[PDB]
DNA sequence: ATCGATGTATATATCTGACACGTGCCTGGAGACTAGGGAGTAATCCCCTTGGCGGTTAAAACGCGGGGGACAGCGCGTACGTGCGTTTAAGCGGTGCTAGAGCTGTCTACGACCAATTGAGCGGCCTCGGCACCGGGATTCTGAT
DNA sequence: ATCAGAATCCCGGTGCCGAGGCCGCTCAATTGGTCGTAGACAGCTCTAGCACCGCTTAAACGCACGTACGCGCTGTCCCCCGCGTTTTAACCGCCAAGGGGATTACTCCCTAGTCTCCAGGCACGTGTCAGATATATACATCGAT
C-alpha cells in the first residue's frame, strides 16, 4: 500500500490547524468541566452561554501560547518532542506559576 | 459537658461565618425591636426571639453545656425569620443564605467534636388527602381545613359546598368547628444518647435499635477506645426462614452476579415473607350478569405471596426490591386455573453496582416465571401500571431523585425482561391482551381471567352498567388498552391440557404485616420508616427486619 | 458647523468622549482640548489598524473584514504587536509559522 | 434601552480608508472593544499623571504625554502630530 | 446533578490538535496528563474571580462581562465579548 | 516649610504591639511606608473599578471587601476579610 | 477619635481623606475607610511579625531591609502578593541549584 | 561609556544570580540587554520630567517609570 | 596551593548571596545613565537619589535575568550560561517580543 | 530520476442569511450666560547639583598553565506516529418549563457641606546603646597522598 | 582515611551616630446640624438558561507495526578559571559657584453649572449579494523502486 513516513502528517496538521480559526476543544465536555469547577465555589450557579464561550476562547489562547513556548524550549534542548517538564519550565521562566 | 472554652473555640468560627455575611447578616445581628422596626405583631407570632448577639453572648459566657444547644438556637433564629417574613421578602431570602452557610460550616465542626454529624434533620411531610373528592390532595404550605385531625379539606373544595354544614361518614359539623391551618409541619429526627460519653447522636445515623442492642447505645468512638465492637445483629435478612422459592431466586441472582464479575458486587438475599390462601369475589355487576345464571364461579381461590430482596451496603442490610403475586392453582375454576398474576412490585434504587440493577430485577422476575412454570402454572399476567404521583406500591417515601417510569418506558422494560425469558426458553411467547383474546377466539367477558385488584374487573362493572345490560365493546376496550396488558405463555399447547395437580412444596407463611401492600405502608407511615435516602432506607430495613423476626 | 466634531475635522465624536472623561471620575475638572485630542488619537489608531486589516483581507481575496484579518494585521505590524502584546482576539487564530528545525531534510 | 457604541464612527473611518470594503459584525465588536480599551488606557494614564503633578484638571498636555508614554515610537510620533493638528484646527475656529 | 471527573473531557486528540496549532511536531505521551493539570490551575484562577464579581452584584448568572473582567484583571484581556 | 505626611508612627505602634523587643531602621521604615501606600492604592483602585462596573457611585464597605477578596491570595484574603468585618462591627456597635 | 472607636491602630480619618481626594468615586461610604484601615493594619502586622522573626533568627534587634526581603520571599502567600516588586538593598534568597553543587 | 560595565562586574552580578560557570559572549550580550532596559526606563522618566516642566529628574520620576513597566520599586518614597 | 576549577565559584556564590551591597561601580554607571539621557533631552540634571534608584532597578533586573538564564542552561544539560540562554529566557518571559 | 497515489488549490453553479441602508423617534449634545476658583506668571530664596583637585588604594586589566566541560559521533532500545476497524457521544433540532435579569416607582436613610473647635502628629533637639569594626582564637572545610 | 593549609565563625573590647524619646505648635480630624438624593426594596414583565428526547455521524479509542528519535557512552579539544603581577581611576574628602525647586502673592480666563432648543444616533425593518457549499479538474508533492 502507501504509508507516509512518520513526521509528515504532523507537519500537514500543523499547517492545516494554523490556517483555520475554529475552536479545538469540544464544546460540551468543556462546558461540563467549567460547571464542575464553578460548583466548588458557589452551588447552583447558572452560566450565560456567551460566558462559557469566552472562557473556552481564553483557555484555548493560553494553552496555545504555553505549547508554543514549550516547543521553543524543547527545540532549545536539542530535541523535538515536547514533554511535561518543558511545559513546566516554560511556565516557570515566563514568571507564571 | 465540654469545657466552655472548648465549645467557644470550636463553634465561634461557625458564628463568625454568619456575621461576615453582608448584608444578609445585618437583620439578625441584634434583637428584633418590634416598634423601632415598625412591626407591632412580631411578638404575637414569634414567642421565642433569638439573634446572633444573644447567641454570641451565651457562647462567650459558657451558657451552653453541649453543642446541639447552640445549633438549636441558630435554627430558632432562622425559623423565627422564615415564620414571620413572607417567602418573597428580603429578610426571608437573607435568612435562607445564612442557613446554607451555617449547614456547610456546622457539619465538620460537630464531627470534630465526636458527633455523627451536625445536620438538622426532619422527616418528609405526609400527603394529606381530602374526604371531599376521590383523589383530591392538599399541597405543602398551602392552607387547609381539618376536624379531629381526621377530616381534612382543601381550601377550594371546602368553600365549594353551599351553606355552613359539612357531613362526615352521616353526622353534621358546622364549618366553624374546623381548624384552619397550613400543611407546614415537619417532625424532627430523633436522637439517642451514648451511655458512656453522653453525646446525643441521630438514631438513624448510628442505627441503634433498642431490641437488637438492649444493653444500650455506645458510640463508635467509645467502642474503639476500648477496642470493643457491637454485638452481632441477629435480626438480619439472611436469618429470615428460607423457602424453595426464595432459595431458587437468590441462587439465580447470585449466579448471574458471579458471572458478571463486576467490581464491588454484593451477595443478594431473597426471602418469601408471606404466603396465605385467599379468594377473589366477582363484583356485583359481573355477578348479576354471569354468576347468578351459573355461567361463572362466584369467587376464585388463590395463594398470595410477598417476597423481598436485600443487599448488604456499607455493612448493613438494605431492602431494595419487593413484589406480591397471586397464584391460581389447578383446583381453581376456569377461567383462572393455573394462572399467576403480579399484584405489584416496587424498588428502592440503592442496589450496587448500579449498572447491574435492572439486570438483577429482570433475573428475579424471569426466575419467578421459571419457578411457577416448573410447578405447572401455564400462564403469567402482567398489568404495566406505574404508580400515580405520590403513591408508593410497597416502599413508603421513595428517594426524590428516583424517577418514576411512564407507561411506555415501563412496557418496554417488561418486554426486555420477557424477551430474555423467551431467549432462555422459559417463556414460550407472550402477547398483548387483545391479540391473545383474538388467538383464544374469546367471545365473552366471562372468559377473561378475573384477578384481585386488576383493571379488568373494574372496567367490566363500568361497561355492563354503561351499556345497560352489556361483552359488547370488549374487543374495543382490549384494543384500546392493549399495550399495558401482557399475557405470558409458560406452557404451550397440548401439554397445557394434561398436567398433573399443582403441588407447592413450600408451606404457608402467616405474616399479617405482609398480607398485601397496605399493612407495611401503614406501619412505615406510622413509624417514619422512609426509603428516601440510603441512611433512612437502612434504618427502615433494620426496623422492617425486627418486625418480621418478632411477629 | 454645529457639532463639535465637525469643527476639528474629525470623525470620532468629541462630545461623547468628553462626557465619558467626566463620568468615570478621572479628574475633578476636564479641559476643553483633551476630548478633541483624545478623539483625534483614537481615530488615528483605528485608521491605522483598519488600513492593514483591509490590506490583509484583500490579500485573501475577500471583501468583508473578519477577526482573522484583524489578528493578522495586528500580529504582522511590528509596532501594533507591541501595543497589543497581551490581548487575545476571539476567533483570531495565530500566525502561520514553523520552526526551521522541525522542517524535514 | 439605548446602548451606546462606536459602530458608525469606525464604519465612517473604514469607508474613508477603504472605500469598497465592509466589516463583519464580529470584527465590528472587536474594534468597538479595542477603542474602549485604548481610550481607557489613555484616560487612566492622564489621570494618574495629573494626580502626580498635584493638578486637578486634564488638559491636552496630559493627554499628549500619556500618548507619548503608551504608544511605541512611530505610533506615538504620528498620534501626537495628529492630536496637535486637530486641536489647532479646532481652536482656529 | 452532581458532577465529577469531567476533567477527562479534554481528550487526548484535543490536546494533540491544540499543540499541533502551537507548532509542535512530536508530543511525548506524558504531556496529555500534565497539560490537564495546568488547564485546571488556569480555570480555578479565572472562575474564582468571575464568581467573585457575580457574588458581588447579587446575581446568579455569571455574565460574559464578568469573565472578561476576570481575564482583564489578570493581564490577559479579551476583545470580542463586550466592554 | 511644607508638612508632608506618612505612616511612620502607626507602623511603629504595630511593631511595638507584635514584637515589643524590636526596633525598625529608617530605611525599613521607608520601605514599609511605600508598601502600605502601594497596597492601599491597589485596593482603592479595585473598589473604584467595581463601583463603576455596577454603575453605582459610592464605595461602601462591600466593594472594599470584594476588592480584598480579589487582590489577596486565599489565606491572607480570608484573614483580612475577618479582620475587616470585626472592625466594622466593633465600630458600628459602640459609640 | 475614630481609630480608637474601632480598636484600630492606623488612622481612619487619613484614609477617608485619601479616598475622597484621590478621586476614586464621587462619594465614600462611612464604612469603607474603617475596613480599609483594618486590612492595611493586618497586612502590616503580618509583614512586621515575619520580619521580626527573621531578624531574631539573625541575632539583631533592629529590622533592616534584608530582613524584610527575607520575610517576604520565604513566606508563600506574601511572595505571591508581592510578586513583581523589588526592594532596595534587599538582597536575594540564598539558593544554589542541585546540579551546580559538587559531586 | 557602555564599557563602564566591567567584565568582573557582570561576573559578580551573575555569581549573585546563581550561575557557576560563565561563557565569553555573555558580557557583550548583557551589556546590550542592560543598554536596552536603561534606554526604556530613562525614556519614561524623562518624559515624566519634560511634562512636569523641570530640568532635574527626581527619584519619583524613576520610581513612576518603573511602576509603569510593572517593576514597582519600594524604598524611595512612592 | 591551587583550588580545583569549580570551587571558588561556589564560594563566591555563597558569599554574594549573603550580602546586599551594590555590585556595579557607582561612577561608571552614573556616566552611562548620563550618556543615555543625552539623547532624549540635552542638559538634564539627575538627582543622585534617582541614579541610585536606577542602579537598584538595573541590578534587580539583571539578577533575575541571570537566574532564569541559569535555569535554561541547567535544563539544557549544560552548566555554562551563554548569550543564547539570556536571550531565550527573555524571549520566553515575554519581555522581548 | 520517473510513477503513481495522495492531498491541495482552482474554476464554476446554487443558495442563503448576514450586512448595508431607509425611517421615526427621543434624549443627549449644542448654544448662550454667569460666577468662581484653579491655574498662569513674576519674584525671591536657598538648597542641592555640578565642577574640580589631590591622594589612596581596591579593583580592574593582562598573561599563563590545564583541568574540565562543550561538543561531535555512534549504537542501542523503545516510545510515538500512522493507519484501520470499532465504539462513544457530541452536535443538531426541536419542545417545554421558569428562575432570574431587567426595569419602574416609591420612600428614607446616609453622605456631602459648613462652622467651631481642639489635640494628634509633625518639625526640631538631644541622648545612649546597637551595631560597625578589629584583633585574636577555634573550628571547618578543601586538596594532595 | 590523614595531613597541611587557607576560609570562616566566635568572642570580646572600643567607639560612634542613628534611632528613640521629649517638647511646641498648628492645622486637620471631630462634633454638631441640615439638606438633598442614591440606593434599598417591593412589584411587575418576559427573556434566556436549563432540561429533555431522539437521530445522525463525526470523532474518540484500542491495536498492531514499524521506525525515527532519546539517550547513554566515549573520545577529542579548546577555553574559562585561578592566580600572580602590573596598571588605573573609583572613592573620599573638601571647596567653590550658580541653577533652579520651591514657595508666595496676584490676577484672569476657563470651566462647571444652568437652562432651552433640536439634530445625531439607535432600534426597527427590509432588501440583496458576499460568501458558504457542493462538484469537477489541474497541479504539487511525497515515497517506493
Amino acid at each position: 500500500p502507501h504509508r507516509y513516513r512518520p513526521g509528515t502528517v504532523a507537519l500537514r496538521e500543523i499547517r492545516r490547524y494554523q490556517k483555520s480559526t475554529e475552536l479545538l476543544i469540544r464544546k460540551l465536555p468543556f462546558q461540563r468541566l467549567v460547571r464542575e469547577i464553578a460548583q466548588d465555589f458557589k452551588t447552583d450557579l447558572r452560566f450565560q452561554s456567551s460566558a462559557v464561550m469566552a472562557l473556552q476562547e481564553a483557555c484555548e489562547a493560553y494553552l496555545v501560547g504555553l505549547f508554543e513556548d514549550t516547543n521553543l524550549c524543547a527545540i532549545h534542548a536539542k530535541r523535538v518532542t515536547i514533554m511535561p517538564k518543558d511545559i513546566q519550565l516554560a511556565r516557570r521562566i515566563r514568571g507564571e506559576r | 459537658i465540654f469545657k466552655p472554652e472548648e465549645l467557644r473555640q470550636a463553634l465561634m468560627p461557625t458564628l463568625e461565618a454568619l456575621y461576615r455575611q453582608d448584608p444578609e447578616s445585618l437583620p439578625f445581628r441584634q434583637p428584633v425591636d418590634p416598634q423601632l422596626l415598625g412591626i407591632p405583631d412580631y411578638f404575637d407570632i414569634v414567642k421565642s426571639p433569638m439573634d446572633l448577639s444573644t447567641i454570641k453572648r451565651k457562647l462567650d459566657t459558657g451558657q451552653y453545656q453541649e453543642p446541639w444547644q447552640y445549633v438549636d438556637d441558630i435554627w430558632l433564629m432562622f425559623n423565627n425569620a422564615w415564620l414571620y417574613n413572607r417567602k418573597t421578602s428580603r429578610v426571608y431570602k437573607y435568612c435562607s443564605k445564612l442557613s446554607e452557610v451555617f449547614e456547610q460550616e456546622i457539619d465538620p465542626v460537630m464531627q470534630s467534636l465526636g458527633y455523627c454529624c451536625g445536620r438538622k434533620l426532619e422527616f418528609s411531610p405526609q400527603t394529606l388527602c381530602c374526604y371531599g373528592k376521590q383523589l383530591c390532595t392538599i399541597p405543602r404550605d398551602a392552607t387547609y381545613y381539618s376536624y379531629q385531625n381526621r377530616y381534612h379539606f382543601c381550601e377550594k373544595c371546602f368553600n365549594e359546598i353551599q351553606g355552613e354544614s359539612v357531613s362526615l361518614g352521616q353526622t353534621t359539623i358546622n364549618k366553624e368547628q374546623f381548624s384552619k391551618r397550613k400543611n407546614d409541619t415537619l417532625d424532627p429526627e430523633l436522637f439517642v444518647e451514648c451511655t458512656e460519653c453522653g453525646r446525643k447522636m441521630h438514631q438513624i445515623c448510628v442505627l441503634h435499635h433498642e431490641i437488637i442492642w438492649p444493653a444500650g447505645f455506645v458510640c463508635d468512638g467509645c467502642l474503639k477506645k476500648s477496642a470493643r465492637t457491637r454485638k452481632e445483629n441477629k435480626f438480619s435478612a439472611k436469618r429470615l426462614p428460607s423457602t424453595r422459592l426464595g432459595t431458587f431466586l437468590e441462587n439465580r441472582v447470585n449466579d448471574f452476579l458471579r458471572r458478571q464479575n463486576h467490581p464491588e458486587s454484593g451477595e443478594v438475599t431473597v426471602r418469601v415473607v408471606h404466603a396465605s390462601d385467599k379468594t377473589v369475589e366477582v363484583k356485583p355487576g359481573m355477578k348479576a350478569r354471569f354468576v347468578d345464571s351459573g355461567e361463572m364461579a362466584e369467587s376464585f381461590p388463590y395463594r398470595t405471596k410477598a417476597l423481598f430482596a436485600f443487599e448488604e451496603i456499607d455493612g448493613v442490610d438494605l431492602c431494595f426490591f419487593g413484589m406480591h403475586v397471586q397464584e391460581y392453582g389447578s383446583d381453581c375454576p376456569p377461567p383462572n386455573q393455573r394462572r399467576v398474576y403480579i399484584s405489584y412490585l416496587d424498588s428502592v434504587h440503592f442496589f450496587r453496582p448500579k449498572c447491574l440493577r435492572t439486570a438483577v430485577y429482570h433475573e428475579i422476575l424471569i426466575g419467578y416465571l421459571e419457578y411457577v412454570k416448573k410447578l405447572g402454572y401455564t400462564t403469567g399476567h402482567i398489568w404495566a401500571c406505574p404508580p400515580s404521583e405520590g403513591d408508593d406500591y410497597i416502599f413508603h417515601c421513595h428517594p426524590p431523585d428516583q424517577k418514576i417510569p411512564k407507561p411506555k418506558r415501563l412496557q418496554e422494560w417488561f418486554k426486555k425482561m420477557l424477551d430474555k425469558a423467551v431467549s432462555e426458553r422459559i417463556v414460550h411467547d407472550y402477547k398483548d391482551i387483545f391479540k391473545q383474546a383474538t388467538e383464544d377466539r374469546l367471545t365473552s367477558a366471562k372468559e377473561l381471567p378475573y384477578f384481585e385488584g386488576d383493571f379488568w374487573p373494574n372496567v367490566l362493572e363500568e361497561s355492563i352498567k354503561e351499556s345497560g345490560g352489556s361483552s359488547q365493546k370488549l374487543y374495543a376496550t382490549m384494543e384500546k388498552h392493549k399495550e399495558v396488558f401482557f399475557v405470558i405463555r409458560l406452557i404451550a399447547g397440548p401439554a397445557a391440557n394434561s398436567l398433573p395437580p399443582i403441588v407447592d412444596p413450600d408451606p404457608l407463611i402467616p405474616c399479617d404485616l405482609m398480607d398485601g401492600r397496605d399493612a407495611f405502608l401503614t406501619l412505615a407511615r406510622d413509624k417514619h420508616l422512609e426509603f428516601s435516602s440510603l441512611r433512612r432506607a437502612q434504618w427502615s430495613t433494620m426496623c422492617m427486619l425486627v418486625e418480621l423476626h418478632t411477629q | 458647523a454645529k457639532t463639535r466634531s465637525s469643527r476639528a475635522g474629525l470623525q470620532f465624536p468629541v462630545g461623547r468622549v468628553h462626557r465619558l472623561l467626566r463620568k468615570g471620575n478621572y479628574s475633578e475638572r476636564v479641559g476643553a482640548g483633551a476630548p478633541v485630542y483624545l478623539a483625534a488619537v483614537l481615530e488615528y489608531l483605528t485608521a491605522e489598524i483598519l488600513e492593514l486589516a483591509g490590506n490583509a483581507a484583500r490579500d485573501n481575496k475577500k471583501t468583508r473584514i473578519i477577526p482573522r484579518h484583524l489578528q493578522l494585521a495586528i500580529r504582522n505590524d511590528e509596532e501594533l504587536n507591541k501595543l497589543l502584546g497581551r490581548v487575545t482576539i476571539a476567533q483570531g487564530g495565530v500566525l502561520p509559522n514553523i520552526q526551521a528545525v522541525l522542517l524535514p531534510k | 434601552s439605548r446602548k451606546e457604541s462606536y459602530s458608525i464612527y469606525v464604519y465612517k473611518v473604514l469607508k474613508q480608508v477603504h472605500p469598497d470594503t465592509g466589516i463583519s459584525s464580529k470584527a465590528m465588536g472587536i474594534m468597538n472593544s479595542f477603542v474602549n480599551d485604548i481610550f481607557e488606557r489613555i484616560a487612566g494614564e492622564a489621570s494618574r499623571l495629573a494626580h502626580y503633578n498635584k493638578r486637578s484638571t486634564i488638559t491636552s498636555r496630559e493627554i499628549q504625554t500619556a500618548v507619548r508614554l503608551l504608544l511605541p515610537g512611530e505610533l506615538a510620533k504620528h498620534a501626537v502630530s495628529e492630536g496637535t493638528k486637530a486641536v489647532t484646527k479646532y481652536t482656529s475656529a | 446533578k452532581v458532577l465529577r471527573d469531567n476533567i477527562q473531557g479534554i481528550t487526548k486528540p484535543a490536546i494533540r490538535r491544540l499543540a499541533r496549532r502551537g507548532g509542535v511536531k512530536r508530543i511525548s505521551g506524558l504531556i496529555y496528563e500534565e497539560t490537564r493539570g495546568v488547564l485546571k490551575v488556569f480555570l480555578e484562577n479565572v472562575i474564582r474571580d468571575a464568581v467573585t464579581y457575580t457574588e458581588h452584584a447579587k446575581r446568579k448568572t455569571v455574565t460574559a462581562m464578568d469573565v472578561v473582567y476576570a481575564l482583564k484583571r489578570q493581564g490577559r484581556t479579551l476583545y470580542g465579548f463586550g466592554g
